[PDB]
């Protein structure tokens, strides 16, 4: 029937999308350390299928380490306006999910969720490296849920 | 059949060329105390499927500046020349035997450069177009001395067809004869193949992605084809020519399975290397050749062209 | 108003303004621009969606966080409806669909599903209910958009007595599959105009002025009921309307007169694709009819909104189409196309 | 020598894994064929396997349920899914597993470790916790007037 | 006490001159280079299984913020508001009413997760033990309102990891 | 009881290496070059 062979597409697309997971190098702050621990060897990303890239034209996550800042921004979001479709934002630290520590300034983004669509909040500040990986699982399952061609199929 | 033969030469190719990905991030890995790609399937054999999966479901777009025309066959001629490059290779028995197959790699090696011109100019960067002559400078600076080590080795061919090479290699390694040349040819196959430490053209620490920046999706993927394709062909052709294997007329398969290791060990030093070095600076891998390799491949050049007379050992044409 | 529904601070995002309010149909076009607005003043949106996730993420980053909530929904199920405006103030129904899909017709998302809407709206207690139109909505017109449209407001009418009806006459924006229409039928060869489009007058309305138009009527006390209509400034003769849109891109023009059936024809085939279809015989259809002038029907003018010139507003839907060539010439540029005096 | 050694413990490898069919199984699911003595087992399914000689990191290690809280767990696993008791034995926070030190009991403890409840209809809704402040007039319904 | 970390005159003796040009000729240093690289390949690798293999932690480790309670069933939180006027980034809100009992308990404490930075100073801060950083890091939220903890989430928290929090006190409040 | 804290084992800790240990190996200059002569030699026989 139609609706297994869509099945079977979907399944067989969201694999490759959350197996070939590709990220951006978009550290910002301290967030970004943690950020290299999860790709030094004792996590080492490269084993879930995650590796770095920058040129947001070839990557498809961006995990958004660090506080987002005003004079940031507008780089932020014209960075990922270049991210071919389909995008996904990780959110890493408090300050870069909701302000933070500077939460109160007069030059910082109070979320990074304001300026893109975040899709996984990781808390931490900073998130243990075993917690921006756990985000990242997270959101290789949200990608492994997609309905995209069942949806088309029901049009 | 000999449809059956182009495809046994295309479709293998193409499989070697996507798990050159998977050993590539894992003997890399290795050498940096990681265990590399590992959770798809076992050992990471499904990797080169799952992100050939994603290239070619991914958005391609174009940009606004872009010349969309160039911008289309650059990928085209890159991944066509890679493969068409396979063809004259003297595995057992080559599918195209040429009288010239030597100048056709070195020619089609030659137009190789010009996907990598239209791409970088083609895409309106600024850092495709700093990548594009940096990829100008490195190609025309190791050209020379790919040319001039060829005819230096090949001397002891007696000519330019690639099957003799099995016939010239028949009691000893060639590269036991021309050790030095071996070294340079061996950088040179590393910077024409736009590999570390001379992989400035796409130089991801200082030019983001060098040519493939604006390059997304499938016309990225096609340039790795081209790329990795270059890079085993090169070492296939660095086996050929320096490390002969024995070759039974009887059995082929002998040779192939020798062959095929030679290419997979050259290959892996290929990684090795990339995997310990610094990256070289610009006008250095000039500086280097223009200055180093360039006197040394010509005082080699006139050493072999005097050295079959003092001995009287020219080989024969036929 | 309730305790919590009592308008608070000063219209920014967070600020509560008491327009708690349903979305049907907001992932496209206006359903976006009228949520920003609704998200910019400081109101609940209880955006109810059909498609994945995924694409409702652009729907994320318009309402401070706890504001905006999405909701699965049905258009065949009261079950649905009833629990996405069970608590809500206003309703607006936005959806709609330029083709019929196998398993929706026009009559099922612009009567069936208009209907459900209203009656289930009117069971769970909201105040006000804006429907949406086209303003060439006939009972006889050809194209079965225009005429299930008709019947679907009959209809809402009839079950929302005080339901505020808007009738747009032709959405231009960034993404309006209308002036992108016609810039990206240079792919086929020349523009085909039906009888060289010289016989056809359009009035488009700016995107921003409808949503702001719809936020006014929420606000605005005497829009119960009303049926508005809501048009641009000034009225463009089809051919003059082309030859704007391809000055503003500068693209090549390369008008050809085309007989109706075989028009007819190609919107068949292009309906034929299991996938977005280009253009169909509805399209092609529609874009021949004339903008019918409805004085009697109170405007934009009335709910304080001025309409915006498509000139004004022009570049930013066709610089994108420009190449590399004529994609930074200013907007001064390219002279107003000639309109037809109103 | 040491290579015949090597190729054979290759075999005790698949034949502690409950033979082929679940040397694949646990290849397939936890990427890893290394087998360990059975620390302990928690209520949800989970096996928690210990081996001293591995380096500090890899010492201790589970396999997680198929099946929790009415989820299918075969294939996707996450490290929600470690009961808390346990979480301190597997995470190198103590050397006590729950079978020889179990944790002190007491009533406001729950007894079914809930997994990440983000995603699921069962999410964490912020609300205020507080009643009203200002009260309203509630004026009277005689007409009167 | 200095030293000079680069002031090495090479020596000119032919036989030194004659290893310098071998190792520029022959290329030397690049071969121990590939040397070392071909050592650490055939070393073990360091990465862990996760999330079958977690890394190692201590007690002390700081993570999500919960509330304790006695062992009779009383919360520990008394309102005294000290961990709200100790946040650094005033991530505690705390609103206290006398219980129907008598009792001083917060009819409101929220802590946002989206605006704390895991300090612990609340946790030193806090006279009865009661609120804490427990253990628990995979707490990551596909939306952002699921990070604004309330006081039910919180107790909820500190329900579900009070055996752990209860042994992790037990192994370093003599330290404190 | 007495008092009880982290401290170094009554002998103290152990030498700790901190200089640079890298090694000389390899050959000659001359022997290397004799090397390399002798297989070009060997190679044009
Ligand atoms: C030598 C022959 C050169 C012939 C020629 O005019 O080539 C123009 C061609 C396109 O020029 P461009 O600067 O990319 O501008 C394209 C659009 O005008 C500007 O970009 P665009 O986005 O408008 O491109 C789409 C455009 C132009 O069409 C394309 O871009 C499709 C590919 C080129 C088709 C010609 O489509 C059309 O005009 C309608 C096509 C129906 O330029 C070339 O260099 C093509 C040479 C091909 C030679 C043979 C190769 C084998
Ligand atoms: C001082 O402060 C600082 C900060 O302070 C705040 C900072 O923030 C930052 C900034 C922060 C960062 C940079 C973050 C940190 C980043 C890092 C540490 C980087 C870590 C990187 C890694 C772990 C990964 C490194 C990568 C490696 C080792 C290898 C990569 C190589 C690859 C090959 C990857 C794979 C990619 C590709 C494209 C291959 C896949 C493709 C294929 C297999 C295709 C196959 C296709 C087919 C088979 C097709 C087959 C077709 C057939 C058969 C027929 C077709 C024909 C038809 C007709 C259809 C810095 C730097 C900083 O310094
Ligand atoms: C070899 C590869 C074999 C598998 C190829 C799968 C390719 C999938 C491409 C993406 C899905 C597109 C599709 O079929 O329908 C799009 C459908 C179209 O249905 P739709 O009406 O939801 O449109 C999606 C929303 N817009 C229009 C805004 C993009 O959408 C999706 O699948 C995503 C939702
Ligand atoms: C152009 C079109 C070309 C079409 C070619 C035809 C085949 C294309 C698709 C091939 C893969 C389809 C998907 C099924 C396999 C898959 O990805 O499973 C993922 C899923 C992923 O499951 P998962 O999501 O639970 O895995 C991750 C989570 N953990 C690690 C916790 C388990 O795995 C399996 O189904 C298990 C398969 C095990 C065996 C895999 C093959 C081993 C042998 C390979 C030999 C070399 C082949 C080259
Ligand atoms: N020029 C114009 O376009 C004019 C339009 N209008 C009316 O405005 C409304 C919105 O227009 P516009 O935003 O441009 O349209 P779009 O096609 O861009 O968006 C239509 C919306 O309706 C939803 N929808 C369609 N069919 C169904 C269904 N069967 N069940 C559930 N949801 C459904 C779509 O969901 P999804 O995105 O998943 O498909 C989408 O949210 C329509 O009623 C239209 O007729 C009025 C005057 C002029
Ligand atoms: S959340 Fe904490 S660690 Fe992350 S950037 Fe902000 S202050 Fe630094
Ligand atoms: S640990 Fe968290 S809640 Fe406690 S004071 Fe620090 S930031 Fe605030
Ligand atoms: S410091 Fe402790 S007792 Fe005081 S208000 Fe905070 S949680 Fe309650």
């Amino acid at each position: 029937r139609g609706e297994y062979v869509v099945a079977k597409l979907d399944d067989l697309v969201n694999w490759a999308r959350r197996s070939s997971l590709w990220p951006m190098t978009f550290g910002l702050a301290c967030c970004a350390v943690e950020m290299m621990h999860m790709a030094a060897p004792r996590y080492d990303m490269d084993r879930f299928g995650v590796v770095f890239r920058a040129s947001p034209r070839q990557s498809d996550v961006m995990i958004v380490a660090g506080t987002l800042t005003n004079k940031m921004a507008p780089a932020l979001r014209k960075v990922y306006d270049q991210m071919p479709e389909p995008r996904y934002v990780v959110s890493m630290g408090s300050c870069a999910n909701g302000g933070g520590y500077y939460h109160y300034s007069y030059s910082v983004v109070r979320g990074c969720d304001r300026i893109v669509p975040v899709d996984i909040y990781v808390p931490g500040c900073p998130p243990t490296a075993e917690a921006l990986l756990y985000g990242i699982l997270q959101l290789q399952r949200k990608i492994k849920r997609e309905k995209r061609l069942r949806i088309w199929y029901r049009r | 059949m000999f449809m059956i033969n182009i495809l046994s030469l295309i479709i293998p190719i193409l499989l070697a060329v996507a798990f050159l990905t998977l050993v590539e991030r894992k003997v890399l890995g290795y050498m940096q105390l990681r265990k590399g790609p590992n959770v798809v399937g076992p050992y990471g054999l499904l990797q080169p499927i799952a992100d050939a999966l994603k290239l070619v479901t991914k958005e391609p777009l174009r940009p606004g500046t872009s010349s969309i025309s160039m911008f289309i066959i650059a990928p085209i001629l890159g991944l066509s020349l890679a493969l068409t490059m396979w063809v004259p290779l003297p595995m057992p028995y080559p599918l195209i035997n040429m009288n010239l197959g030597v100048l056709f790699m070195l020619a089609m090696s030659s137009l190789a450069v010009y996907s990598i011109l239209w791409s970088g100019w083609a895409s309106n960067s600024k850092y495709a177009l700093i990548g594009a002559l940096r990829a100008v400078a490195q190609t025309i600076s190791y050209e020379v001395t790919l040319a001039i080590i060829l005819l230096s080795v090949l001397l002891m061919n007696g000519s330019y067809t690639l099957s003799t090479l099995i016939t010239t290699q028949e009691h000893i390694w060639m590269i036991f004869t021309s050790w030095p040349l071996a070294m340079m040819w061996f950088i040179s196959t590393l910077a024409e193949t736009n590999r570390a430490p001379f992989d400035l053209t796409e130089g991801e620490s200082e030019l983001v992605s060098g040519f493939n920046v604006e390059y997304a999706a499938g016309p990225f993927a096609m340039f790795f084809m081209a790329e990795y394709a270059n890079i085993i062909m090169m070492n296939a052709f660095t086996a050929i020519l320096f490390l002969g294997a024995s070759h039974d007329p009887h059995t082929p398969e002998l040779y192939t399975i020798n062959f095929v290791l030679k290419t997979l060990a050259l290959t892996i030093t290929f990684l090795w290397i990339r995997a310990s070095y610094p990256r070289f600076r610009y006008d250095q891998l000039m500086h280097l050749l223009w200055k180093s390799f360039l006197p040394l491949t010509l005082a080699l050049c006139m050493w072999h062209i005097s050295l079959p007379i003092m001995t009287a050992s020219i080989p024969p044409q036929s | 108003l309730h305790h919590a529904l009592i308008p608070h601070g000063k219209g920014g995002r967070s600020s509560v303004s008491g327009i708690v309010a349903t979305v049907f149909g907001a992932t496209g076009f206006l359903g976006r621009y009228v949520v920003n607005h609704l998200g910019r003043m400081g109101s609940q949106v209880i955006v109810p969606y059909r498609c994945e996730p995924y694409d409702t993420m652009h729907l994320r980053p318009m309402g401070d966080l706890g504001q905006i909530i999405f909701m699965e929904w049905n258009g065949k199920d009261k079950d649905s409806i009833r629990k996405v405006v069970e608590h809500s103030n206003v309703v607006i129904n936005l959806v709609g669909r330029e083709w019929e899909t196998k398993n929706f017709d026009f009559e099922d998302v612009f009567v069936k599903i208009p209907h459900a809407i209203a009656q289930v709206s009117k069971e769970a207690g909201v105040e006000k209910l804006i429907h949406i139109s086209h303003l060439n909505a006939d009972i006889k017109s050809p194209s079965r958009y225009l005429r299930s449209k008709a019947v679907g407001e009959k209809e809402v009418r009839a079950a929302f007595p005080e339901a505020t009806i808007i009738k747009p006459s032709d959405i231009f924006g960034r993404e309006d599959r209308f002036l992108n229409y016609f810039a990206s039928m240079r792919w086929f060869g020349g523009v085909p105009l039906i009888s060289l489009g010289k016989e056809t007058v359009k009035q488009p309305v700016y995107i921003v002025d409808v949503s702001k138009g719809i936020i006014n009527a929420i606000k605005d006390p005497d829009a119960k009921g009303k049926t508005f209509a809501f048009v641009g400034p000034n009225r463009y003769l089809l051919f003059d309307l082309v030859q704007y849109i391809f000055a503003v891109a500068y693209r090549p023009f390369l008008p050809y007169p085309l007989p109706h059936f075989a028009y007819r024809w190609v919107g068949r085939l292009f309906e034929v694709s299991p996938f977005e279809p280009w253009t169909t015989r509805d399209k092609v259809e529609r874009v021949h009819m004339s903008d019918m002038t409805l004085p009697h029907l109170p405007g934009l003018e009335d709910l304080g909104i001025q309409a915006t010139p498509l000139e004004l507003k022009a570049i930013e839907v066709l610089r994108r189409h420009r190449t590399y060539r004529w994609l930074t010439s200013e907007m001064e540029d390219v002279k107003p196309a000639k309109t037809v005096n109103i | 020598m040491e290579l015949v050694q090597v190729l054979r413990r290759g075999l005790q490898q698949v034949s502690g894994h409950g033979g082929l069919r679940g040397y694949l199984r646990v290849l397939f699911r936890a990427n890893d064929v290394r087998v360990g003595t059975l620390v302990g087992e928690d209520k949800y399914g989970n096996k928690y396997y210990e081996d001293n000689k591995q380096f500090f990191g890899r010492h201790r290690w589970v396999i997680y349920t198929t099946e929790m809280n009415g989820r299918d767990t075969f294939w996707d696993v996450d490290g929600s899914m470690v009961p808390p008791e346990w979480h301190r034995w597997l995470h190198c926070m103590t050397d006590d597993p729950p079978t020889t030190k179990p944790p002190t009991a007491r009533k406001y403890i729950w007894t079914n470790h809930k997994f990440n409840v983000s995603g699921t209809p069962q999410q964490y809704v912020p609300y205020s916790t507080t009643r009203k402040k200002i009260q309203e007039w509630v004026p009277p319904s005689t007409p009167y007037k | 006490t200095y030293k000079f970390v680069n002031m090495r005159e090479p020596s000119m003796d032919m036989k030194s001159v004659t290893d310098r040009a071998a190792q520029t000729l022959l290329w030397t240093e690049l071969v121990r280079g590939l040397g070392m690289t071909l050592s650490y390949l055939f070393r073990e690798p360091a990465t862990i299984n996760y999330p079958f293999e977690k890394g190692p932690l201590s007690p002390r480790f700081r993570g999500e913020h919960a509330l304790r309670r006695y062992p009779s069933g009383e919360e520990r939180c008394i309102a005294c508001k000290l961990c709200e006027a100790v946040c650094p980034a005033q991530a505690i809100t705390i609103e206290a009413e006398p219980r129907a009992d008598g009792s001083r308990r917060t009819t409101r404490y929220d802590i946002d997760m989206t605006k704390c930075i895991y300090c612990g100073f609340c946790q030193e801060a806090c006279p009865v033990d009661a609120i804490v950083e427990g253990p628990n890091f995979e707490f990551s939220t596909e939306t952002h309102e699921e990070l604004l903890y309330n006081k039910e989430k919180l107790l909820n928290n500190g329900d579900k990891w009070e055996a752990e929090i209860a042994a992790n006190i037990q192994a370093d409040y003599l330290y404190r | 009881s007495k008092v009880k804290q982290d401290m170094p084992p009554p002998g103290g800790y152990g030498p700790i290496d901190y200089k640079r240990n890298l090694p000389r190996r390899g050959l000659s200059g001359y022997s290397m070059f004799a090397v390399g002569i002798g297989t070009l030699l060997f190679g044009y026989w």
